[PDB]
RNA sequence: GCUCGUAGGUGGUUUGUCGCGUUGUUCGUGAAAUCUCACGGCUUAACUGUGAGCGUGCGGGCGAUACGGGCAGACUAGAGU
RNA sequence: UUCGGAGAUACUCGAGUGGCGAACGGGUGAGUAACACGUGGGUGAUCUGCCCUGCACUUCGGGAUAAGCCUGGGAAACUGGGUCUAAUACCGGAUAGGACCACGGGAUGCAUGUCUUGUGGUGGAAAGCGCUUUAGCGGUGUGGGAUGAGCCCGCGGCCUAUCAGCUUGUUGGUGGGGUGACGGCCUACCAAGGCGACGACGGGUAGCCGGCCUGAGAGGGUGUCCGGCCACACUGGGACUGAGAUACGGCCCAGACUCCUACGGGAGGCAGCAGUGGGGAAUAUUGCACAAUGGGCGCAAGCCUGAUGCAGCGACGCCGCGUG
């Protein structure tokens, strides 16, 4: 399943713009809903709670599956949200969005879902698909010369890539050098009351 | 019609018997003695060293041995219902 | 019953038991036999009889009727008995 | 008798097999005597390992390949250095390799520079 | 309620010895799967292949003797006369 | 050539004899508190078809009989008699040490001893068939492997003392018997022992384990899929055959239940796969295939295989992806 439902409203109860760049957002940054400009009872449940779902509302990933994400990143070595939003980052969707060959998120998703993509000159539809070192991330020669494709061709300024991961000219694929390590990771959110939700 | 006509056996080594020692209990059985061995153990919850003691039977070719008198055994087939066990020697008797 | 391979087999295993019966009836006769010759005390006979009885038994092994070491734990017994006499 | 015959162990549409020693009397799937090797049906050649000195003990005690095994043994020249036949090089084959991993990315960075 | 005492548990100072406990090492064994780790293959995952751990143990051999115990003595502070 | 009668000479093959298999595979968890299982030893106390290899040999004879044919009984299921014919069926000899007895040496130790050799006296096997012209398969005795198995022992894993005296083949010995093997395993005789508060004898419950679930661990709960071992096959008992038997789809007796009968007598056993009824909160198709893997028989082609490989049905679980 998806979520398939509006994407401020929960950028608005989270308190924090989860998507890049939202007009709708800053005209009204609390929560939704009749009871939404209260000042609310901050508990320490709702720190650590509502630091999880700014993750999954980022990557677009169920409670089930980001539940398995962090079962290896707690039994993995060096820490734990080190190794979270490691295998975060390497999902093929996210690597999408960070080569900046798609606007947002859910772009980023249909793109790999329908199949425009290659990574070894493998086709592949799965969004969690993850990535490792020195993969290839090829395109479809059907999908070149498409609107969303071509459209994205001369937008690759505005958003920076990250260092991990290189773009190359109209031949276009993505090379990646390494799994990426904390610093080249874009901050929304903390990594350790993630840690902590799933102590209690 | 070369060859040896009896192929010599792989040589199996010999493995051995379990020998032990304990005091006698009883001696009033017919070419038969009763040993009392004992052997210390960990308890596997709490770890303290239990000693407890074992009655076994052995076969007296001669009836020479009395109550006390440190023997020393090795284990048999079955010589009877509860024999399994040989006297070997005696060593430092009934004081 | 049932299998067409056991109404078959069914028959040749009251001829295997004719057959294994009256093989072992007739060495109980001629232990039977020395028992009685080594109980006179005689070793005329209670020789001869040990030779006759001891081919039977190696007889009866050959045949697969009795096994080879009961064959031979009865001759030793038999043997025995008569250097006792 | 002793044979040495084929264990089914992969997933459903995956047949993977060990050379395995066993019993007549017993199932596939249990205790063998010995794994001597391994056999994967499913590569473009095949994936065909034999132990080939443990293979050679057991055939020489008597144990009897089944027919699949026994072709296999004529492969990897087991069954032709111990009857005696002249072909008792290992006439197995590989798979033609891939470039790895790294080479393979190299030479993207290569080609577009 | 209080004492006496059976089995049992526990035991001062010191010499020598044994090597049962204990401890070191090595061999044999502890099936396969499952589980942990690392690579491979299913478009990914579950699943599955391989390698190494693990299998806390048990048996055999060879070292150590501080402590516990056994055996053979010494001692007077505990205990008793 | 009959105009639907022929020719065993002949590939081929129903029924029959003979061989091997049927003890594996598949199922279930009632019984079992036990050497059942787990782990580690012992077997100088044992067996082991088929398989591998070393060494010997494969020699004379004989009497039947199933089938067939002809008849009798019986409602059936089945069964009687007369003739008739084979064999790698069966039976009797010759010669062949790993049977046996006595005496020997030689090595060996872990007490009974074991292993290897010597003399003398007793002994025990076999089977052929096929062949296009390197068609080829078999037989028996013994040495050694391999494999499978039996038996004994250490240690480990429940509750209950509002169960405290259990034990007479019981505990040990001797002589015989018995078994593949040790052994009160059985028997006679002699001795008067054995076991127990470290729980005997009773009672309750339970297949055990690799494991699974949980937990920071230590622990606690559990034994479902899969894999190992065990136990059973309507209930109870027994043996036969065989290398090997709890003999699921064998035998015989007894019992319960269902069915057939001419009332004299007979038949049956899904806890195999599928399925039906019933019980229950509740658990699926009277599916396809020998293509693969494993097994049985065969010189082989092949034949057999509800093992297995797959498919159907149920969101029953896990994992993955859509609904933009
Ligand atoms: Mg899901
Ligand atoms: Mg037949
Ligand atoms: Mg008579
Ligand atoms: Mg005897
Ligand atoms: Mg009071
Ligand atoms: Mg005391
Ligand atoms: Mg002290
Ligand atoms: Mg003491
Ligand atoms: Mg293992
Ligand atoms: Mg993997
Ligand atoms: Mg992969
Ligand atoms: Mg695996
Ligand atoms: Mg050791
Ligand atoms: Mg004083
Ligand atoms: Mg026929
Ligand atoms: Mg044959
Ligand atoms: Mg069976
Ligand atoms: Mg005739
Ligand atoms: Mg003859
Ligand atoms: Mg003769
Ligand atoms: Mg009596
Ligand atoms: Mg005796
Ligand atoms: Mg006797
Ligand atoms: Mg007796
Ligand atoms: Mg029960
Ligand atoms: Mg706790
Ligand atoms: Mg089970
Ligand atoms: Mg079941
Ligand atoms: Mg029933
Ligand atoms: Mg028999
Ligand atoms: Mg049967
Ligand atoms: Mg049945
Ligand atoms: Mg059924
Ligand atoms: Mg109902
Ligand atoms: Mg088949
Ligand atoms: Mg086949
Ligand atoms: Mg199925
Ligand atoms: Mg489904």
């Amino acid at each position: 399943a998806r979520y398939t439902g509006p994407v401020t409203r929960k950028s608005r109860r989270l308190r924090t713009d989860l998507v890049g760049g939202d007009q709708a957002f800053e005209k009204r940054p609390y929560p939704p809903g009749q009871h939404g400009r209260a000042r609310i009872k901050e508990s320490e449940y709702l720190l650590q709670l509502q630091e999880k779902q700014k993750a999954r509302f980022t990557y677009g990933v169920m409670e089930k599956q980001f539940r398995r994400y962090y079962e290896e990143a707690v039994r993995q070595p060096g820490k734990t949200g080190e190794e979270l939003l490691k295998i975060l980052e390497s999902r093929l969707d996210n690597v999408i969005y960070r080569a900046g060959l798609a606007r947002t998120r859910r772009m980023a998703r249909q793109l790999v879902s329908h199949g425009h993509f290659n990574v070894n000159g493998v086709h592949v539809n799965v969004p969690s698909y993850r990535v490792s070192q020195y993969d290839i991330v090829d395109v479809r020669d059907k999908s070149l010369n498409t609107v969303p494709f071509q459209i994205a061709r001369e937008t690759a300024g505005e958003r920076p890539i990250p260092s991990w991961l290189q773009v190359v000219g109209e031949r276009q694929r993505v090379l990646i050098h390494q799994l990426p390590e904390r610093a080249q990771i874009d901050v929304p959110l903390t990594e350790q009351l993630i840690v902590e939700y799933y102590s209690k | 019609v070369k060859g040896p006509k009896h192929t010599p056996r792989t040589p199996k080594p010999r493995g051995r018997r379990k020998t032990r020692i304990g005091y006698v209990v009883s001696d009033k059985m017919q070419k038969t003695i009763v040993v009392e061995l004992e052997d210390r153990m960990r308890h596997p919850l709490y770890g303290k060293i239990i000693r407890t003691t074992k009655k076994v039977k052995a076969h007296d070719e001669d009836s020479v041995a009395g109550i006390g008198d440190r023997v020393s055994l090795m284990e048999t087939r079955p010589l009877s219902a509860t024999k399994r066990w040989r006297l070997v020697e005696i060593l430092e008797k009934a004081k | 019953a049932n299998i067409k391979s056991q109404q078959k087999r069914n028959r040749t295993n009251e001829r295997a038991r004719l057959r294994n019966k009256a093989v072992k009836s007739s060495l109980r006769t001629a232990v039977r036999a020395f028992r009685e010759a080594a109980h006179a005390g005689d070793k005329a006979k209670a020789a001869e009889l040990l030779a006759s009885t001891n081919r039977k038994l190696d007889k009866a092994a050959s045949k697969g009727v009795i096994h080879k070491n009961q064959a031979a734990n009865k001759k030793s017994a038999l043997a025995q008995a008569l250097n006792k006499l | 008798a002793v044979k040495i015959k084929l264990t089914r162990l992969g997933k459903i549409r995956n047949p993977q097999y060990r050379v395995a020693v066993a019993d007549a009397r017993t199932r596939r799937d249990g205790r063998a005597i010995e794994v001597i090797g391994r056999y994967h049906p499913k590569e473009e050649p095949s994936l065909i390992e034999i132990n080939s000195e443990r293979a050679q003990y057991w055939l020489s005690v008597g144990a009897q390949p089944t027919e699949p095994v026994l072709k296999l043994l004529k492969i990897t020249g087991d069954w032709q250095k111990f009857k005696g036949l002249p072909g008792a090089q290992g006439r197995l084959k590989v798979a033609a390799p891939k470039p790895s991993k790294l080479e393979v990315f190299n030479a993207a960075l290569a080609a577009a520079d």
